[PDB]
RNA sequence: UCGUUGUUUUUUUCUG
């Protein structure tokens, strides 16, 4: 449903008629795994036969199509592919069938499943770990660089939970070098770093009093005000939304010829989208983006003032793990986009001749099926033609040398930090690892440390909807940012949900 | 200041006055300061009239 | 073709004295004629004064004395002051 | 000679073409192609692109790790094995 | 007398903008149809004539006077490389782009299609229309040993022999002519109807076997 | 300081690519665009943050 | 017979052992050269001497 | 453990560089110490 | 798509059998002739696919003597030679048939 | 009737 429509147009002239071809996606239907023998016979699958015959324990996927047409002058179940089904999962045959029949089915009651089967091999997915998204982190740079403190953040949608884009602020210059401490923010789809006040004005707050209201919340802390003053001075060349936006889009990484008319619109788009998308992507909410930018810059300078230790990257509380779910999600998304593009291209090349497409020769189930099979079989995580620059070794053969090894192999983790440049921070055991990952277990050699095994009582969050949290908070005096004032609200308590500020509360203890 | 007018803080081009002075058959050589003085005097007279 | 004039320079001088004052084309031509005739007069005076002292080159002092000779007391004095100030500024900077 | 670029045997009968064989054959095709532009319409822009293409295959067949430029690949997508790549590295001839 | 139509500065210029490989005729069709559909509107396509030549693959040429017209023509096409990698064409070069640019019976030609591909042959007769060209091939007959083909299992070649054909495995219409399975065998050489696309009359270097026999 | 720049900006009158030179002249906030084929001149004040692209956009707006 | 082994063998100075261990117990070969150009383009036919 | 794992590789690299630096020094019959070119490093190996 | 030998217009045979040559139906009668006539007059082989939207000032089409003919997909070169009957009829009809292969 | 030949390419988990 992420791409819930394909739309074509045809203002046919020879007699101007506007014909719009549409494809509407519908429900998905899933079946228990089955064989289609070359003899044409079919029957329910059971894993043992697969292990014996070098098969793939997979279930076909059926998607509901819909062909609707719009003409003006002025769909059924389709087999799209077979997804491998993890043993003992809800969709595996063996989740049922008692204990006795397992023996008939040639299955050890001890085996806990949790792995896929391909071409007779038993492949398992090793959980990868990545830095949490939608969080600010401040990092000090090295001595030989005008960059001193950087407060980066990566934005990813709550829905899907897929990486969207990032944005960085670079505390340029040194102490008593380059006049003041110039600050410039890097924006998506731009060809140069930009002064902060410029983007502030472009975002809606043209006057500097509002800017200093949002970024600062301790007036007596004169030092931060005066050391951010240099940025204020250099942004006086811009005084209204329009010139700021045009200045922004002028380096909008587009071609030459958009000129000012569409340049400000391009800037308005790139500020409505692609920037802090995890907050929102539509118009009428740049107040929230302003508030977030102010908070983030405030924190960045606080770390620049040494009033708080620079953020720890190894803090495990900021780490996130991705089990089979999210990973298969990403791979399926890529393959689904490929399939949709194929269907669209076939639509184009088959309606020019004006033939009612069968919807069947158009859909090549080999796309998703082949892609998933290859990705699990080889581990080169991605499209086959892009083997290079593709995360390798995500899926591994299930090592069945001894039952304990099998157990351990399943609760494995990993860090894709590469081995180019030795370093030590990622490898060393960290205090936050207490009771989440084993302290004693780890490989030897170059991988020492980068491979971690879940503690005996570990549990991974699968994600829950946040809406009820919002509903509850509002009941309990959650104050939206719109009613926020520095001098008044210098004692209230900010609230973040899933890494995004949502409002204010002045008595959070009872909350 | 690149252009000699900017070096002089005036508006009449010293370069054009100097160019015409070379093609004037008035003297063998032309100094670098006489055009500036002439430009300033002409500017003052023009401002007085205007 | 490339018949140079003093249109834009007179326009700039006018903008700095009376910024909101226009002009016609014939007034511009009259200004061009006045400026050209004054340029010719001062250059000729410099040439004659160089010839009288048998000096083959022109400095700023020749233009200064030519302006003194041409224009009367107060106007010549004011032109001398402006020329001296402009020349000194062009010299120091 | 073939010794320097022997024909691999993927599975018994079927023998694959060593990367050098593909690269040499491609350079041969390109060289023939340049020889065929002059005899017909060669509007100084087909000539330029085609000769640059020939230069490109020649350079790759001589070295395939030029900085700042994309890298020639096989239909498999794997980057080609230029002679320089052969010689350098631990696996290279000197150290291998 | 086409020479009277020599080009000059008067004729609108031409720009060659790179387009997606293999989809050049598709781009030509898009240009033509959008030009038809926008005609009479307030934003028409200001072009005169566009072409693509087989030799100039990946190159799209349109006759116009301003690069904006070319950009409009290519704008909105996914069958084109988005880059405006355009260039001009010289006055003498204009005719080159529109310049389009030996089959005789009795001369030896080769086959490149079917199960007899790679065998030199002599043309017997070119159809009156000019779509199928008869050839004089060498039969490749197993004499019914494996009748119960492909271009990878063809055994050695031999001239058709009436005696051997009668011994091992049929109709006679003339002296020396035998019709076998719809194929014509004259003096031991295979005659058959062949498509002109399956054969090439130029770029042939005779082989050692041909020298030994032919 | 005088800065020569044979940048690839497209001209509008001569319609020749890379015929546009965006010289940079920061002394008195003065911006010139020098063309090579039709040799037209565009003037525009340039602030501290001005860039050849800024002059190009100003010129484009001026042309229409 | 890795590099470090080569260096160890040098250390003891066992030249001839190192020579044979890298020719005879491994890829030995014979060739012919032209004493004028010093290349390896000689066309040798042994049975035709 | 990490310390040993890192240290071994760097020490090996240093060893390789050193060996490939001094692999041709040979004590000649005259008592001098010369590299391949015959350049003299020490007039008497270890001065004894 | 098959290219008319006279005007050079190339269209799929469906249009030829239904609506005839857009520019030579009056002299060739492609629509109301046996498929042999359509095939011979509209040869499959072609080169130089030219898209035309203007024909009045069409210098390119002016070379192809198709200024008076409606703009369309014009094949600069057409292989094969017309049967004797079609060429004789074209000559008799006052229409000068010049092969475009050269 | 001596003779008599058996892949590469990557990636992976391991051993000292
Ligand atoms: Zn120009
Ligand atoms: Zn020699
Ligand atoms: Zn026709």
């Amino acid at each position: 449903w992420e791409e819930p429509r394909l739309i074509l147009d045809q203002p046919a002239q020879h007699d101007n008629i506007n014909k719009r071809y549409e494809i509407r996606f519908g429900k998905i239907y899933l079946s228990r795994p089955t064989m289609t023998e070359a003899d044409g016979t079919t029957h329910a699958m059971f894993p043992q036969e697969a292990r014996l015959r070098n098969l793939t324990y997979s279930s076909p996927v059926y998607l509901d199509m819909e062909k609707s047409m719009f003409t003006s002058i002025d769909g059924n179940k389709v087999h799209i592919g077979k997804v491998p089904i993890m043993l003992r999962s809800k969709f595996c045959s063996l989740r049922t069938l008692d204990e006795v029949d397992l023996y008939k089915m040639k299955e050890c009651p001890y085996d806990m499943g949790g792995y896929f089967v391909i071409n007779g091999s038993e492949k398992v997915l090793i959980a990868q770990e990545r830095s949490a998204a939608n969080i600010v982190q401040v990092f000090k740079k090295a001595a030989p660089s005008p960059i001193s403190h950087v407060a980066e953040i990566r934005s990813a949608l709550e829905k899907g939970s897929r990486l969207i884009s990032t944005m960085q602020i670079k505390l340029y210059g040194r102490e008593d070098k380059g006049t003041g401490r110039t600050i410039k923010a890097t924006l998506p789809y731009v060809k140069q770093d930009i002064p902060i006040v410029i983007v502030f004005r472009a975002l809606g707050v043209v006057p500097d009093g509002e800017i200093l209201q949002h970024i600062c919340y301790d007036e007596n802390d004169w030092q931060m005000l005066e050391m951010l003053k240099p940025c204020i001075e250099e942004g006086f060349v811009i005084q209204d939304k329009e010139v700021a936006l045009d200045f922004i889009g002028r380096r909008g990484s587009a071609a030459l010829g958009i000129r000012r008319e569409k340049r400000i619109q391009y800037a308005k788009d790139i500020l409505q989208k692609e920037l802090l998308p995890h907050i929102t992507q539509e118009e009428g909410f740049e107040t929230r983006k302003t508030f977030f930018l102010g908070y983030m810059v405030n924190r960045l300078l606080l770390c620049a003032l040494e009033r708080k230790d620079q953020d720890d990257r190894d803090h495990f509380g900021k780490k996130r793990l991705d089990l089979a779910g999210p990973l298969l999600a990403n791979l399926f998304r890529i393959l689904f986009r490929k399939l949709t593009r194929e269907i669209y291209r076939y639509m184009q090349r088959c309606i020019e001749t004006d033939r009612d497409f069968n919807l069947n020769l158009a859909v090549k189930s080999t796309t998703i099926t082949s892609g998933l099979k290859y990705s699990l079989a080889t581990g080169n995580w991605g499209e086959q033609k892009k083997a290079m620059s593709s995360r390798a070794g995500v899926s591994q053969v299930l090592n069945r040398y001894t039952y304990s090894s099998t157990l351990s192999h399943l609760r494995r983790t990993n860090t894709p930090i590469g081995r180019d440049g030795k370093l030590a921070k990622p490898r060393q055991l960290h205090n936050t690892h207490w009771g989440l990952v084993c302290p004693a277990e780890t490989p030897e050699g170059q991988a020492c440390g980068l491979v971690k095994n879940l503690s005996l009582l570990s549990g991974i969050s699968i994600g829950s909807p946040s809406e009820p949290i919002i509903n509850f908070l509002e009941e309990w005096g959650m104050e939206p940012l719109e009613d926020y004032d520095p001098a008044q609200h210098t004692k209230s308590t900010r609230i973040f949900v899933n890494g995004v500020w949502t409002g204010i509360h002045r008595d959070p203890s009872m909350l | 200041a690149k252009t000699r007018s900017s070096r002089a803080g005036l508006q009449f081009p010293v370069g054009r006055v100097h160019r015409l002075l070379r093609k004037g058959n008035y003297s063998e050589r032309v100094g670098a300061g006489a055009p500036v003085y002439l430009a300033a005097v002409l500017e003052y007279l023009t401002a007085e009239i205007l | 073709s490339r018949k140079e004039s003093y249109s834009i320079y007179v326009y700039k001088v006018l903008k700095q004295v009376h910024p909101d004052t226009g002009i016609s084309s014939k007034a511009m031509g009259i200004m061009n004629s006045f400026v050209n005739d004054i340029f010719e007069r001062i250059a000729g005076e410099a040439s004659r004064l160089a010839h009288y002292n048998k000096r083959s080159t022109i400095t700023s002092r020749e233009i200064q004395t030519a302006v003194r000779l041409l224009l009367p007391g107060e106007l010549a004095k004011h032109a001398v002051s402006e020329g001296t100030k402009a020349v000194t500024k062009y010299t120091s900077a | 000679p073939p010794q320097v670029r022997p024909s691999i045997a993927m599975d018994e009968t079927t023998q694959g073409q060593d990367d050098l064989t593909h690269k040499l054959s491609d350079i041969l095709k390109a060289n023939i192609n340049v020889q065929k532009l002059e005899m017909d319409g060669s509007p100084q822009h087909i000539i330029n692109e085609v000769e640059q293409l020939l230069q490109f295959h020649v350079a790759t067949y001589m070295d395939n790790d030029i900085a700042g430029q994309p890298q020639a690949l096989q239909k498999s997508g794997r980057p080609v094995k230029a002679i320089r790549a052969r010689l350098k590295g631990k696996e290279g001839r000197l150290r291998g | 007398p086409q020479r009277l139509l020599i080009p000059t500065v008067d004729d609108p210029g031409i720009w060659g903008v790179k387009v997606r490989l293999g989809k050049e005729k598709d781009v030509v069709r898009q240009i033509l149809k959008k030009k038809l559909a926008r005609e009479g509107t307030k934003n028409p396509l200001e072009i005169y004539s566009a072409f693509q030549r087989d030799s100039f693959k990946g190159h799209v040429y349109i006759e116009a006077r301003k690069a904006e017209a070319i950009n409009d023509a290519l704008k909105g096409n996914v069958n084109v490389f988005s880059n405006n990698s355009k260039f001009l064409v010289g006055i003498v070069e204009y005719k080159d782009l529109l310049r389009p640019v030996k089959l005789t019976r009795g001369s030896y030609v080769r086959v490149k299609n079917g199960k007899f591909k790679g065998d030199l042959a002599q043309v017997d007769e070119v159809l009156e229309n000019g779509l199928e060209a008869r050839l004089k091939l060498v039969p490749r007959l197993d004499y019914g040993k494996d009748l119960s083909y492909t271009s990878k299992f063809r055994p050695a070649q031999r001239l058709f022999s009436e005696a051997e054909a009668r011994v091992h495995e049929i109709r006679r219409d003339r002296d020396g002519f035998v019709t076998y399975g719809g194929e014509e065998y004259y003096e031991g050489f295979l005659y058959k109807t062949f498509r002109l696309q399956n054969l090439i009359v130029n770029s042939i270097n005779p082989t050692l076997n041909e020298l030994s026999l032919f | 300081i005088k800065q020569k720049l044979e940048t690839q900006f497209t001209c509008l009158f001569c319609n020749h690519d890379n015929s546009v030179v965006c010289t940079l002249d920061k002394k008195n906030s003065i911006g010139l665009l020098e063309c090579k084929k039709c040799n037209l001149s565009f003037q525009a004040p340039i602030n501290s943050l001005s860039q050849p692209i800024d002059i190009y956009s100003d010129w484009i707006d001026a042309c229409e | 017979f890795g590099e470090m082994e080569r260096d160890c063998m040098i250390a003891h100075g066992a030249a001839g052992f190192l020579k044979e261990r890298l020719m005879e117990a491994s890829d030995a070969f014979r060739v012919h050269v032209c004493g004028i150009c010093g290349l390896m383009s000689v066309i040798a036919n042994l049975k035709k001497n | 453990l990490i310390d040993t794992a890192v240290k071994t590789a760097e020490t090996g690299y240093i060893q390789r560089r050193l060996v490939k630096a001094l692999e041709d020094i040979m004590v000649h019959y005259d008592g001098t110490t010369r590299n391949s070119l015959g350049d003299i490093i020490q007039f008497l190996y270890g001065e004894d | 798509e098959r290219a008319c030998m006279l005007c050079g217009i190339v269209l799929p045979g469906r249009v030829f059998m239904q609506n005839g040559c857009p520019n030579c139906d009056s002299v060739l009668n492609l629509r109301d002739s046996d498929q042999a006539t359509v095939n011979e007059c509209t040869s499959s082989s072609f080169e130089g696919l030219v898209a035309v939207g203007d024909n009045e000032h069409s210098w390119v089409a002016k070379w192809l003597r198709v200024d008076r003919f409606q703009p369309g997909l014009y094949a600069v070169r057409v292989d094969g030679r017309l049967p004797s009957d079609i060429v004789a009829a074209l000559e008799q009809y006052g229409v000068y048939y010049r092969p475009r292969d050269g």
